[PDB]
């Protein structure tokens, strides 16, 4: 882990005003519907994001 | 009038079927059936005749301006299908 | 020479006014398999001995199919008779090398030829077909001698040669053409100088025989037609 | 028989003691084959350099162009390292003990009937 | 690593090779509208 | 060594410099050499230690270069100080003489 | 063979004697008469259709999948064009009974 | 009537095995093979090493044949999925065979008409002899 | 622009997909085959007096080798 | 004994001095680009007098030369036939009949009006329902060039590029194909 | 002697005759085992499509009507090529027999409809370009347009459909309304060219354009 980069040079460098929102927006409506059984483990995960 | 079947039957191979069967040995194949190992025979045997019929017609126009065949009526025959095979005559 | 080309390709189906870059195109395509044609024949009467063009040279050459076997025979029967003595030269030919076929004298590329000649007519465009008849390499000759014949320094053909070229080459546009029409049959599913130029690639790779895994297997002089 | 001896006397350098005597013969037919067809090279270099005798640098470019198609070496030092660095890169999948030697999945395997021919 | 290829970056041949292409000979009802508008 | 590159020239039809044919017959004899070596990994690994024809065809084979065909298995071509090859022999007496198709090869 | 019949489709006696001839002949190379043969099964008498039925049957094994197969690949219907052949086939998927 | 029967061992894969040679007495196999074959061009001497040329060739492409048909049989038992209806059709369209269905066509004009006519030509000059004496 | 991959396809079979992987590999192919035809054309340049030119009459006498012919001038 | 057995000269020392792409932009050449690579590697060769059919008859060469590697390819997939020896054109559907059918062989004996010709041959063999195959991965041309080897006969060009193909192949393993399953199982 | 006569009644008689063999060929297909029925069935296939039958086009009692008839009630499937259905129901009146063993067909094959839910970018598999039960579906759209049935026709679109305007426009039109129809059909043609472009042909749609 000593200076780990995979995608740091391939970073989305990109202006993009509008991406955060729309993006995270998707994230609640794919991971809290029709999943139970492997959604106990990744529902913590939408906190810190 | 009659299906490639029996027609299949009709044929008189030449190359036994212990040399195209040794073949797909080679080759990992059981060659125990006797109906595939035909047409291989068949097609080594158009293959050589094609050959055969060019290289005749070469020695019925040798020198016309009993039938030996050298290498003058091999190496022409042998050029279209890409064998270049060049043997000198002397030491 | 372009008038002359331009007069039959309406009677192949590139007709209605095609392009003249394209016939340009097969103009070179043409004179580059004849010169080829020439050079082919040079050692094949270098080989027989004689300094002159033998009149079974020409048959010795086109022996591999018999299709075009059996249209030189009708050319060399009805069209070569309005003669005797070509008629006996060519069964004395066909006596000299044969063994079970070539001692005999549907095709599915004439007749079909013919049917696309009858459907070109079905549109007063039968007498513009009409005229176009017997326009290719028979009006004149002082210029044909001119385009062929560069050198000529060791063997040149005396008196029936000469034609002979002359319907190889009307046969190799005929050839040339229906190779086009065979690739335009792709594109659906004026003709583009893109379909002459893949016709040629595709003719020109064979699937000769020991052909796969090795490639040691050059090419050589493809073919005079 | 001179080519004879020292073929033998190759072969023995290579530390091989025991051979056919038909070997010999067709390295003989190999060398002869070699030397005749980079000769008809030189010539049509040399008929196409428009010049009536032959020169020595047409043999140097046709012997460059026998070597480059005709002889086949795998790329030495070079080319087989940057492949290891651009596969460094690729990590392991994990072990995970149920049977031991697993095999790959299903359809990636030389077992399949020919859709076609049926019952 | 494929498809970041494809999004870091790539529009240069998305949205400026793509522009002002012929449509596909399926579709030959656009090239009338557009003469339509026009004239 | 350089006086058999001339010989065989003066067959192909035309003489050669004296100082060609020695840069000629260096090029050839490292084909050989090389061609030998390629020969020597598919020999001594299977297991054997003895020449044989189709390991040399082989090696051209994976080479690129075409394999050379015309040479058989059994000892032939004998030197008589010169390569006659005149056995004009008939083969309607070689059709149907001695056949036996028995292998007997069993492990 | 097929420029007696088509011009008089109303010979009773002429006809029958011209198919008297063609079964005849077939008794005893001349074996493409495949027009003559089949246009006397179905003209104008029974006797007749009993008479080229005699050597149609006994020219054939009495097996049932190699009738199938006859009435399919081998034999061609081009000589009746206006005709419900599908009888014929009934002749011989009953003629191999008991 | 001449229609394939189903009722045989011939139609389905059922087979003796064939007996196993060596590489000794495969190219004897193939010596008199294709001495026989030449002689029925029409040829009646030829040299040793021509027969030899001949023979390495014939082994030759039988090989790369053989070696063709493999390739071809284990790339299919992974798809599943046949490009032509036959593997052995599909190995002639690389080889240069046209076709199984071409066979006949050879056989029939290189075979058949061949021999009849060359009977023809027997008759014809027994005919002459028999004129003659 | 025009003619990038997709309508060479369809120059010879209508129907047929390519990979997103595949795409770039021929590239580098036609780029190799790029850089082999010139080098190899420099080097016959080069070979003519020393240097003359860049000439497409000895490109027909390279083209043995690939076994192919320009239906051009020549 | 040991001293007597060579080694194989190095191709590494003999290389060119360097003193002073059309990868990345997924174009063909054209003429213009092909341009700026010619001219910087003709001043290391030192030539002179650019001319312009060279430069067309390179595009061509390259164009010609995809045509084949692409045409090996679906080959290899496709099914096809020929006329008057070889020649492929059709490329297509399964005109192609079974050879073992007596009705294949009268028909091939004997070779409104235009529809039923192209049913005896769309019609006449294959299967109910015919299913294609997926498209073109890095296993078939890694293949393709393994049985021609005609395609490129050079070995500098031919060499460095089949082992990028081999570096380039991937499939999916068991772990990814339960993740298809699941989302099967959703949707549903 | 009974065989014989009833051979003869069959021959004056056409109905009788047709009839009985529709009831025979069934009988005499199950006296058959798994062994010759494949070669059969592999082997009717191109007699259905040989040229000798067209000369019985006119006739309104064909021989051809009667004998796919008969080969329809066997409990052992044959195999059929259903394109061959859409011209037979074209020339010889089996318009409505060859729609009832295409719907007995193309249901319990797959047990799902062609509608691609989701886009090729989740998918790791690739079963094949062309999705299956698609030729057949073609061919039973074009029975239907064919027969001038479009309350059938519209609802086999309604669930083939890709686009959400294609079948939306059917609709429209279904019931008047033939302006804003054209409309929907614009608006469905402009967005195609929008996705067209960024993508390759796709070959999943062929006859909607």
């Amino acid at each position: 882990e000593s200076g780990c980069a995979n995608i740091v040079s391939a970073a989305p460098c990109q202006a993009e005003p509008q991406q955060y929102e729309v993006q995270f927006g998707r994230l609640r409506n794919f991971l809290t519907d029709s999943d139970s059984q492997h959604s106990h483990e990744v529902m913590p995960l939408l906190y810190p994001l | 009038l009659v299906d490639f079947l029996m027609q299949l039957e009709d044929y008189t191979p030449t190359i036994p079927d212990a040399v195209t069967g040794y073949y797909l040995n080679r080759a990992g194949f059981e060659a125990s059936d006797p109906r595939i190992i035909r047409l291989i025979s068949l097609a080594a045997q158009k293959f050589i005749s094609d050959i055969a019929n060019d290289a005749l017609q070469h020695c019925k126009m040798k020198g016309t301006a009993k039938y030996t065949l050298t290498m003058e009526d091999l190496t022409p025959a042998l050029s279209e299908y890409g064998i270049n095979v060049k043997k000198p005559h002397y030491f | 020479f372009a008038t002359e080309l331009q007069s039959m390709m309406y009677s192949l189906g590139d007709a209605r006014r095609p392009l003249h870059e394209t016939a340009v195109l097969v103009e070179d395509v043409v004179h580059t398999q004849l010169i080829n044609l020439l050079q082919q024949a040079a050692e094949v009467s270098q080989l027989r001995g004689a300094r002159v063009i033998t009149p079974e040279d020409l048959l010795f050459l086109m022996r591999k199919d018999k299709k075009k076997l059996r249209r030189l025979l009708k050319y060399m029967f009805i069209r070569d008779y309005k003669i005797v003595k070509g008629i006996d030269e060519d069964d004395l030919l066909e006596d000299k090398l044969s063994g079970s076929n070539n001692a005999n004298k549907i095709d599915e590329v004439k007749q079909e030829r013919m049917e696309r000649a009858e459907r070109q007519t079905r549109i007063a465009q039968y007498a513009e077909f009409c005229e176009s008849r017997q326009l290719s390499f028979s009006k004149k000759a002082s210029k044909f001698r001119d385009w062929l014949d560069c050198s000529s320094m060791e063997i040149k053909p005396n008196v029936v040669a000469m034609e002979i070229l002359a319907y190889l080459a009307y046969e190799t546009v005929a050839q040339l053409v229906d190779l086009a029409l065979l690739v335009r049959q792709d594109m659906v599913t004026a003709i583009q100088p893109c379909h002459i130029r893949e016709a040629i690639r595709r003719y020109s790779h064979r699937i000769g025989p020991l052909s796969p895994f090795t490639n040691a297997y050059r090419r050589n002089g493809m073919a005079f037609l | 028989p001179k080519d004879a001896q020292m073929m033998a006397q190759i072969l023995k350098d290579m530390g091989i003691t025991e051979y056919e005597p038909r070997v010999i013969n067709q390295m003989l037919e190999f060398a002869f084959r070699y030397v005749t067809t980079i000769l008809d090279d030189a010539k049509i270099y040399s008929s196409h350099a428009k010049k009536a005798t032959v020169d020595a640098d047409d043999v140097r470019l046709a012997i460059q162009c026998r070597a480059d198609q005709s002889f086949t070496s795998p790329p030495p030092r070079d080319f087989l390292l940057d492949i290891a660095r651009q596969r460094n890169q690729t990590p392991l999948p994990l072990i995970k003990p149920y049977s031991g030697p697993r095999l790959p999945p299903d359809r990636y395997c030389l077992t399949a009937p020919n859709y076609r021919l049926k019952s | 690593k494929r498809c970041f290829k494809r999004y870091s970056r790539s529009s240069l041949n998305r949205q400026q090779d793509l522009s002002h292409c012929p449509p596909p000979p399926q579709l030959r009802l656009l090239d009338f509208l557009q003469k339509r508008k026009e004239r | 060594p350089r006086e058999s590159v001339r010989l065989m020239a003066e067959s192909t039809g035309l003489e050669l410099s004296d100082e060609v044919a020695a840069l000629l017959a260096e090029d050839v004899c490292y084909r050989l050499r090389e061609a030998t070596q390629n020969s020597s990994q598919f020999m001594k690994h299977t297991k054997r230690r003895k020449l044989t024809v189709e390991d040399f065809n082989r090696a051209l084979r994976w080479s690129s270069v075409e394999a050379v065909c015309g040479y058989g298995s059994q000892e032939a071509l004998p030197m008589r100080p010169y390569f006659p090859e005149d056995r004009e022999v008939n083969l309607v007496e070689l059709a149907l003489a001695t056949n036996i198709p028995k292998g007997c090869a069993e492990t | 063979m097929t420029y007696i019949e088509k011009r008089f489709p109303e010979d009773l006696e002429l006809n029958a004697q011209f198919l008297d001839l063609v079964n005849y002949v077939y008794r005893d190379l001349t074996a493409k008469l495949e027009p003559a043969f089949l246009s006397g099964l179905r003209c104008a008498q029974p006797l007749i259709r009993a008479k080229f039925f005699e050597v149609f049957d006994n020219s054939m094994k009495r097996r049932v999948y190699e009738r199938l197969l006859y009435v399919t690949c081998s034999q061609n219907w081009e000589a009746m064009g206006n005709h419900f052949w599908i009888k014929q086939c009934i002749e011989l998927l009953l003629a191999v009974c008991e | 009537i001449r229609h394939s029967d189903p009722e045989s061992d011939f139609y389905r894969g059922k087979g003796e095995p064939v007996t196993e040679l060596s590489w000794h007495s495969c190219r004897q196999l193939l010596y008199q093979a294709v001495a026989t074959i030449l002689a029925h061009a029409g040829f009646d001497c030829a040299n040793e090493s021509v027969l030899e040329t001949l023979t390495d060739v014939a082994h030759e492409y039988c090989l790369k044949f053989t070696k063709l048909l493999r390739f071809a049989v284990d790339r299919e038992a992974r798809l599943g999925q046949t490009p032509f209806p036959d593997v052995m059709e599909q190995v002639f369209h690389e080889v240069g065979i046209g076709s199984v269905l071409s066979l006949q066509k050879f056989w029939q004009h290189r075979i058949k008409d061949y021999h009849s006519y060359m009977l023809q030509i027997s008759k014809q000059l027994s005919e002459e002899y028999e004129r003659i004496v | 622009t025009k003619k990038k991959l997709q309508d060479l396809v369809r120059e010879v079979d209508p129907n047929e997909q390519l990979d997103e992987d595949v795409e770039e590999m021929l590239l580098q192919i036609a780029d190799d085959f790029i850089e082999s035809v010139v080098t190899a054309a420099c080097q016959l340049a080069r070979h003519r007096k020393s240097s003359t030119l860049e000439v497409k009459d000895v490109q027909l006498h390279l083209e043995r080798q690939w076994n192919m012919w320009i239906p051009g001038f020549g | 004994k040991f001293d007597h057995r060579f080694q194989p000269q190095n191709p590494l020392s003999g290389a060119q001095q360097f003193v002073a792409l059309c990868s990345h932009t997924m174009m063909l050449p054209t003429r213009g680009q092909l341009e700026g690579r010619m001219i910087v590697t003709a001043y290391e060769h030192g030539l002179d007098n650019v001319t312009e059919e060279a430069v067309s008859a390179v595009v061509y060469a390259v164009e010609n030369h995809l045509k084949d590697i692409l045409t090996s390819v679906v080959s290899r997939r496709k099914a096809y036939r020929l006329r008057d020896g070889h020649f492929k054109y059709a490329f297509g559907s399964n005109v192609t009949p079974q050879p073992y059918l007596k009705n294949s062989v009268v028909a091939y004996n004997n070779l409104d009006d235009a529809e039923q010709q192209a049913a005896l041959l769309l019609a006449c063999s294959g299967d109910t329902l015919p299913a294609s195959l997926p498209p073109v991965n890095m296993y078939d041309l890694f293949e393709a060039l393994q049985v021609h080897r005609e395609v490129i006969p050079t070995h500098t060009v031919y060499a460095l590029n089949i082992e990028r193909i081999i570096t380039k192949l991937w499939h999916p393993n068991h772990e990814e194909l339960q993740q298809d399953k699941v989302h099967r199982q959703r949707l549903a | 002697a009974l065989l014989s006569a009833f051979v003869q009644l069959c021959h004056i008689s056409t109905t009788l005759a047709e009839k009985t063999w529709v009831q025979l060929f069934p009988r005499l297909w199950k006296i058959l085992s798994d062994r010759q029925q494949h070669a059969l069935a592999g082997e009717i296939s191109p007699f259905l499509c040989s040229g000798s039958h067209q000369v019985q086009r006119d006739c309104q009692p064909s021989a051809l009507n009667c004998f796919v008839e008969a080969m329809s009630q066997c409990v052992p499937p044959i195999p059929i090529r259903p394109c061959v259905l859409k011209y037979l129901g074209k020339t010889h009146n089996l318009w409505f027999r060859s729609t009832l063993m295409l719907e007995h067909q193309a249901f319990e094959k797959g047990l799902s409809l062609q509608i691609k839910p989701k886009q090729t970018t989740e998918f790791y598999e690739q079963e094949s370009i062309t999705p299956p039960q698609q030729e057949i579906l073609d061919s039973l759209a074009e029975l239907y347009s064919l027969l001038q049935e479009e309350d059938m026709w519209a609802g086999l679109w309604q669930k083939r459909c890709k686009y959400s305007e294609t079948a939306t426009a059917i609709a429209y039109e279904q019931h008047g309304f033939f302006e804003q129809a054209q409309e929907s059909y614009e608006k469905a043609m402009d967005k195609a060219k929008k996705e067209h472009e960024r993508s390759n042909a796709s070959p999943a749609i062929f006859p909607e354009y």
